[PDB]
């Protein structure tokens, strides 16, 4: 009677979950007004803005 | 005294705090469980709950404008009475008072409902779920068979035992990889029997 | 288009032309069908397509960008 | 530990919240009633479908688009704000209202 | 005579809660 | 008789019936003239009644007319309907999409009085659906039909209820007029007469006496018995005309003090002005009948009165006194009695007449409330009704009526019997009626007074037991919505003609006599003491002077498919609904061989089905072919009927039709000229005639099932023919246009051996499972690229293939050729949804045989599964080696009691083979109530048992003593109808004889590979992540909480935790189980299950810190 089809806005890929070589990070710190340190993980090639919302 | 001891001896035996009953911050459902889906054909579906937390959103923010530019009692008073009932109506709509609803007046599904009644995910998700590697059809009476045999149709049984098939046939070489051996099994050509 | 739109559907006796609303905003057809598109409300998905109350919209939905567990074995 | 949700479990005990808790599970702070583009069909910023927030809407894609890569996991792009990752995390990343 | 009792009690009731919304 | 060509069929019935058969479809012709002014219509009206002869539309539009503004200085008149022809013929219409329509006019005038200023015009009003030859609308193409409806009738409805307590008989009136309101007049435990009006409280009846004008004394003038009401007067403690009044109005209305005129206007706004109530013509008709306020005069004046009031509260008292019979004031007497609702005087029919003009009075008060308020926004003296007139929901009401409404039923026609019946349906649910759910047990009993107005033998056996329910044979719709009965008007002992029809409340009043009564060959009687229905369902004996109603025949308590059955009166009811039940799921055959052994009734249901091609004027054919035949009449004029070959009914089933005559033939007007679907020379026949034997055979019957000779198979004797239609279109996406070419993705020529130059496949062309029927493909844009794609890329050196393949695919288990190929486009001017560019249709018809799997059933509802088609030779015969064709069982029988089986088999034998009485010594015996010509007959002549007077058992066993040899002398099946059967697969003879014949069974439509299938893994459902359900896709089972119960209770832990986690919700371990069952290793461990992590989020969002527990 009623069926239809649809798809949510977005595509799926298909790839292997390895955990060895993946890029380069750094790790970033911020901290905001009442003493929250929230620890960024950029990549090692990644500037570094002085401000991150957390 | 003994009705209220109930809860107070709860209370005292608990480490939990009695700070549960007021809320400071509303949390969020992940988007996933309220999808934002469209159809082929630009027609947009959601569950409901995205008007809820928007009216919230809208309240939330109308007040904390109000808070900052300083305003009478009466304005900022009002505001936050219907912010607290959009925090009910969100939590459990239909309660105190009145449904919201919306187009066609149904009443907007709250999170509460998503459990209640027969709808919910201790029932209609808990009385049972449609499984794959299933089929179904008529019965007739096999009266040559032994007591633990069974007849079955090659047109089901084909459909039901199709990646056993698949990894025998390829094993047999008569299809060199896996797609080869499902469009075999689709078009039915007559080494599927032999193997299955 | 809403205002308008009704006005030449009364003075016509019947919703126009894409082309007439159009030409009346001397602006595309297709244009027109980019204002319909994007002035139609969206869809909830609580209301029961059934005839009772028993399935919501969303148990009739078939999933267009799923995988297919053929190919990705394939893969 | 209900974290990683190891297949052992001895009891499930139900609790109370509090708003430590509650900002503890969030991944932001939802503060705009937005939802989609009217035209581009792309989540919003700072929404109910903010990608900052509930990460991304396809797998191991970044917003803006430069990284693009399963090498690139885990890190956070400073030019569109997402952490790249799989888009299954839309299933279970939590939100707060303040 | 015989019954306004209860639908009074029940009516007085239910008009009083719910004109107080906001 | 009466129907010049028919085949000539001897009957057994001893009596012979005055009436003929009515036309059976006149419960819906009927009706849609009444609501259009046919002219046909309008003559019988005025021989039935002429006084007001007035069509529905008309009454409408003098409902609605005048219009006016609130100062009354300017008039809109509506009068004079009018409809013209139609637009568009019936195939044409039903070929090319559209509905059946024609155009409606009327003429409606704008006055201002201001100073007299008429204005008139002829307003088109829309396009009207209207209904065909047959019966039925034709809404897009398709075919519907509007099913009646079962409603109580407004009027007043006395009863009483007994007290567990004080024991007192509680005498409740309730009048539920239509758009009114209510009120009562209630006796309680105390002497209180209420008026407790519209769910308020139990005022004294003198407060609204009072307030009409009625004080005490004219109280206690009026009655000087009710000493009750005095008691109430007593007690009533408030005394005053206007002061009763404000009472009154203070009690209705809260939050207004007591004013006196709205005192007075809401009053009289509940009471005499129409427009909040209007009882209508039949409560009306039905109060002024029940209390006998008028006489003879028609119906007017359709509000209340004081009169009435007065009278109901009279009423009331007196039979709370005790009166059996009471005069009114200038009125007969009538009786006094309680009041049953489901008394079939009291439960009217509301038909597609009155269904129609409800829909179009909702429709065109919404449009008058329009124009009522715009004509102020409008200027004065500057406006037409042109302008005034908006039909825009007027035909928004029609549509919405005819789409999404469960009154228009969708036609439902596996064959010409099925299409009859669905006609004349009786529903009880819908909107205006009670649901299933408040649907109480003392709606679906029998109530007696349905003999002749409702078939209590049919009923859907599902859970809508006597909700639906189908007409009689020879009843008939009155103009109010009751159902008539005709009956015989026996005068003092002496049966005349004067054929009478009567309603429920008549035969309650009268007595009824029996329909096979002795009447002594003039129209006397023969025994003084004949049976008799009284009035209260009572079964009597009475002298024969009281009896004054005789039936017209019998088998009026029945309906038209339960006429068909055969020795119906040797049948329990339970088998016998069964049977009637299953007869309208038959399926058209290829040969259609008309039955050896019916009821006469077979040509009637077959010509008035109006599936059978009827010559119109008699004359002599001129020219026949396979598709048209143009008969020549006696006036010059010629006539050519085209037919329809092969086209597919609604269910998927051939209607093809084929000539029966010659081409020097001459016919009457009248005269069936050619079959149809289920038809054989006119007549219905929806199965064969096969020779059955009803013994146990070796366990391949067991529980009933059936087995069958390859006899059947190899002659194609049971054959049907299916067609499917299969639809796909081309719409505009986000990133481009489809297209329809025969270049797709990577897939050979090979399968691009039958596809034309543009698509779609050639006419003719077979396929086969699975094949490309239409070949689309779709721009699915770009996407990046795996950089192991783009190497496999480089090496091979292929297209790109930007676009992705969704082509048209003929569904599992469906082959045989392709009959037409018929192709919609936007393009093409054509009516499209909107994006849509082009749409096409293709038609797959294979040829089904016979199968075990397959359904069959005889008429007595003696269905059955096919067990095992035997080869022709293992299978018993005669001694003259003629095999059997059918083995039933013999389990069966006794213990379902259905042994009308039994008697049709043994005189199928008896029809088959022929009888000759021997009358040497003149007619023996059991042969006196025999008629002539039942003496001797050929082989494989046809006879017919009616229904409720048919062939006594001992005619059969007379009949079976003489049954003349086949080629030799050779009487095959003896004195007790056995016969001595071979064995064929072992050989020697079975020891004890078996009884043979000649059955009639059917094929039904619940073959098997519509039911069949499988599903190993395919499409998923969106919010949750179960699997699909239902055939047309894949589908998987449902695995309900029994079964869970089941495999907790065997104690199989692994089966039931992987049914539940690894087969329907986890995402990610069910593409980890198909490559593990692909490559080859173990199953891997299941995970957590996607339900629990969506209780766990939810559980999580409502605040509420769920956490779980490891030590
Ligand atoms: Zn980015």
């Amino acid at each position: 009677d009623r069926v239809l089809r649809g798809s949510r806005l977005g595509a799926v890929s298909y790839e292997t979950d390895r955990n060895h070589d993946l890029a380069p990070r750094q790790i970033a710190r911020y901290r905001t007004d009442n003493g929250e340190e929230f620890e960024v993980p950029f990549a090692d090639d990644a500037e570094i803005p002085g401000t991150w919302l957390c | 005294a003994l009705k209220r001891l109930k809860v107070v001896a709860a209370f005292q035996q608990s480490g939990n705090s009695p700070m549960g009953m007021v809320l400071d911050a509303v949390p969020v459902i992940p988007p996933e469980l309220r999808p934002m889906v469209q159809l082929d054909g630009g027609r947009f579906a959601t569950s409901d709950l995205n008007d809820l937390y928007r009216r919230v959103i809208n309240r939330n923010n109308r007040l904390k404008r109000l808070i900052d530019l300083g305003a009478p009692e009466i304005i900022v008073n009002n505001e936050k009475r219907m912010l607290q009932e959009s925090v009910d109506a969100l939590f459990d709509n239909g309660r105190r008072g009145r449904p919201v609803t919306g187009p066609g007046n149904r009443p907007l599904k709250s999170l509460s409902d998503l459990l209640k009644g027969k709808q919910g995910r201790f029932r209609q998700n808990l009385l049972g779920k449609r499984v794959d590697y299933s089929g179904r059809s008529v019965i007739v009476v096999g009266p040559q068979l032994k007591l633990h045999q069974c007849g079955l149709p090659k047109l089901m049984a084909l459909e039901l035992f199709k990646p056993f098939v698949m990894k025998r046939l390829v094993d047999l070489n008569h299809a060199q990889n896996i797609k080869s051996a499902k469009r075999m099994v689709e078009r039915q050509r007559p080494q599927v029997w032999d193997v299955l | 288009l809403g205002r308008i739109q009704r006005e030449l559907l009364q003075d016509l006796g019947r919703e126009p032309t894409p082309e007439e609303l159009a030409k009346e905003m001397d602006i595309t057809p297709e244009k027109v069908l980019e204002i319909q598109q994007y002035a139609r409300e969206p869809i909830s998905l609580d209301q029961t397509i059934g005839d009772e109350g028993d399935s919501q919209l969303g148990d009739f939905i078939e999933d267009s960008e799923a995988v297919v567990a053929v190919d990705a074995v394939s893969f | 530990g209900a974290m990683l949700d190891v297949n052992f479990f001895d009891e499930l005990r139900i609790g109370l919240a509090t708003a430590e808790d509650i900002r503890q599970w969030s991944y932001g702070e939802v503060k705009k009633p937005e939802t989609i583009n009217y035209r581009t069909l792309k989540p919003e910023k700072d929404g109910l479908f903010c990608e900052k927030i509930f990460g991304p809407t396809r797998d191991w894609e970044c917003y803006c688009g430069k990284y693009k890569r399963v090498r690139f996991k885990g890190i956070i792009c400073e030019r569109c704000g997402v952490e790249v990752t799989r888009a299954k995390v839309r299933r279970e990343r939590m939100g707060h209202i303040e | 005579e015989d019954e306004s009792e209860a639908l009074r009690q029940a009516r007085k009731d239910a008009e009083l809660t719910a004109s107080a919304d906001s | 008789n009466s129907v010049p060509g028919a085949p000539n069929r001897v009957s057994f019935a001893k009596l012979r019936e005055p009436l003929e058969v009515p036309g059976l479809l006149d419960v819906q012709t009927d009706s849609f003239e009444w609501l259009i002014g046919s002219p046909r219509w309008r003559e019988s009206a005025a021989e039935r009644g002429d006084v007001n002869p007035v069509g529905g539309l008309e009454e409408v539009l003098y409902e609605l007319s005048p219009i006016e503004d609130f100062s009354g200085s300017m008039s809109l008149s509506f009068s004079d309907p009018r409809f013209d022809d139609v637009k568009a013929p019936v195939d044409e219409c039903k070929d090319k999409d559209m509905t059946y329509a024609a155009p409606l006019f009327v003429t409606a005038e704008f006055i201002n009085n201001n100073t007299g200023e008429i204005k008139s015009q002829t307003v088109f009003m829309g396009d009207f659906p209207m209904m065909t030859e047959k019966g039925t609308f034709i809404i897009n193409g398709t075919e519907r039909v509007v099913v009646s409806q079962l409603v109580r009738s407004p009027g007043v409805y006395f009863d009483e209820t007994i007290d567990k307590s004080t024991d007192k008989t509680l005498h409740s009136v309730k009048v539920i007029p239509s758009r009114g309101a209510w009120l009562e007049f209630d006796v309680d435990k105390r002497d209180t007469v209420g008026v407790r009006i519209d769910r308020k409280r139990r005022q004294p009846v003198t407060v609204l006496l009072k307030a009409l004008g009625w004080t005490s004394e004219q109280i206690v003038e009026r009655f000087g018995f009710s000493e009750i009401m005095r008691s109430t007067l007593e007690k009533d403690n408030t005394v005053g005309t206007d002061e009763a009044l404000l009472d009154i109005y203070r009690k209705l209305r809260p939050g207004e003090p007591p004013t006196k005129e709205s005192a007075q206007t809401l009053l009289e706004n509940l009471f005499f002005k129409e427009k909040r109530y209007d009882l209508a013509r039949v409560g009306r008709y039905k109060v002024n009948k029940k209390l006998g306020l008028h006489v003879g005069e028609p119906i007017t004046s359709s509000t209340l009165t004081e009169e009435d009031v007065v009278a109901t509260i009279e009423y009331l008292v007196r039979l709370h006194e005790g009166q059996t019979t009471m005069t009114v004031p200038g009125g007969v007497e009538v009786p006094v009695e309680t009041d049953d609702i489901d008394h079939f005087g009291n439960r009217r029919l509301r038909t597609v007449g009155e269904l129609i003009q409800n829909q179009i009075r909702v429709g065109m008060s919404r449009m008058e409330r329009v124009v009522r308020e715009r004509m102020t926004t409008q200027d004065v003296e500057a406006i037409t009704p042109q302008t005034l007139i908006n039909i825009r929901p007027v035909v928004a009401a029609i549509k919405e009526f005819f789409g999404t409404s469960q009154l228009s039923q969708f036609m439902d026609q596996n064959n010409p019997l099925s299409g009859l019946t669905h006609k004349r349906r009786l529903s009880a649910l819908g909107p205006g009626g009670l649901s299933r759910e408040r649907a109480g047990l003392e709606v679906r009993d029998v109530h007696p007074s349905h003999y002749g107005r409702m078939c209590p033998i049919e009923t859907p056996e599902g859970p809508n037991i006597g909700l639906i329910g189908s007409l009689s044979v020879y009843a008939r719709v009155n103009p109010f919505g009751f159902i008539e009965t005709p009956y015989r008007k026996v005068v003092d002992g002496v049966v005349s003609d004067e054929i009478v029809y009567l309603t429920a409340d008549e035969e309650d009043r009268h007595v009824v006599a029996q329909a096979n009564s002795p009447i002594d060959a003039d129209g006397r009687f023969v025994e003084p003491r004949v049976l008799v229905r009284r009035k209260a369902g009572e079964v009597e004996y009475v002298p024969s002077s009281e009896v004054d109603y005789m039936d017209v025949s019998p088998r009026q308590m029945v309906s038209v498919a339960t006429a068909m059955i055969p020795f119906l009166e040797h049948d329990d009811a339970n088998r016998a609904l069964m049977g009637a039940n299953m007869q309208r799921q038959a399926v058209p055959l290829v040969r259609s061989e008309a039955p050896l052994v019916g009821t006469g009734m077979e040509l009637r249901a077959a010509i008035d089905a109006g599936d059978v091609v009827v010559a119109e004027e008699s004359g002599v054919i001129e020219e026949v072919s396979a598709d048209y035949i143009t008969v020549m009449h006696d006036n010059g004029t010629r006539r050519t009927y085209r037919m329809r070959k092969f086209a597919r009914s609604n269910h998927g089933t051939c209607a093809n039709q084929c000539p029966i005559v010659d081409a020097g033939d001459r016919v009457e007007a009248g005269q069936v000229i050619a079959d149809g679907p289920c038809t054989d020379d006119g007549e219905m026949a929806l199965g064969k005639n096969l020779l059955v034997a009803i013994m146990p055979w070796e366990g391949h019957n067991y529980e009933d099932a059936i087995i069958l000779s390859n006899r059947l198979v190899e002659e194609d004797v049971l054959t049907s023919i299916h067609i499917e239609e299969h639809e796909i279109d081309a719409r505009d996406t986000k990133l481009g246009a489809e297209e329809i070419t025969r270049d797709i993705p990577n897939i050979s020529d090979e399968v691009l051996a039958d596809l034309d130059e543009r698509g779609i496949v050639r006419i003719g062309a077979e396929v086969r499972d699975g094949d490309i029927l239409v070949g689309k493909v779709t721009p699915k844009g770009e996407t990046e690229l795996t950089p192991e794609e783009r190497l496999l890329r480089a090496i091979f050196g292929e297209k790109a293939r930007e676009v992705r393949d969704t082509s048209l695919k003929v569904p599992h288990g469906e082959s045989g050729k392709v009959i037409g190929i018929r192709v919609f486009s936007r393009e093409d001017e054509d009516e499209l949804p909107a994006g849509v560019n082009e749409l096409v249709r293709v038609y797959v018809a294979q040829k089904r045989k016979i199968s075990d799997g397959d359904k069959l059933a005889g008429r007595h509802g003696n269905k059955g599964v096919i067990g095992k088609i035997l080869p022709v030779e293992d299978m018993p015969f005669l001694a003259d080696g003629t095999p059997v064709d059918i083995i039933l069982n013999t389990h069966g029988v006794p213990r379902r009691m259905n042994i009308g089986q039994i008697l049709e088999t043994h005189l199928g034998w008896c029809a088959h083979s022929g009888w000759k009485v021997d009358a040497a010594k003149g007619v023996p015996d059991w042969a006196a109530r025999l008629p002539d010509e039942l003496l001797e007959a050929q082989p494989n002549a046809i006879v017919s048992t009616p229904v409720f007077d048919g062939a006594q058992e001992a005619e059969l066993q007379g009949l079976l003593s003489c049954t003349l040899p086949n080629r030799d002398g050779d009487v095959l099946v003896d004195a007790d109808g056995k016969a001595m059967l071979f064995d064929g697969r072992s050989g020697e003879p079975f020891p004890y004889p078996v009884t043979v014949g000649y059955m009639y069974i059917m094929k039904l439509h619940h073959l098997v590979d519509d039911k069949i299938h499988a599903r190993s893994t395919g499409p998923y459902s969106m919010i949750t992540q179960q699997p699909l359900g239902g055939k047309a896709q894949f589908g998987g089972q449902r695995f309900g909480e029994m079964e869970c119960w089941a495999m907790q209770a065997y104690g199989a832990a692994y089966t039931l935790q992987e049914l539940l986690t690894i087969k329907s919700d986890d995402t990610v371990g069910r593409v980890k189980v198909y490559e593990a069952i692909v490559k080859g290793e173990n199953i891997p461990e299941p995970g957590i299950p996607e339900s629990f992590k969506v209780l766990l989020k939810e559980l999580q969002s409502l605040c509420l810190n769920v956490e779980v527990l490891s030590s």
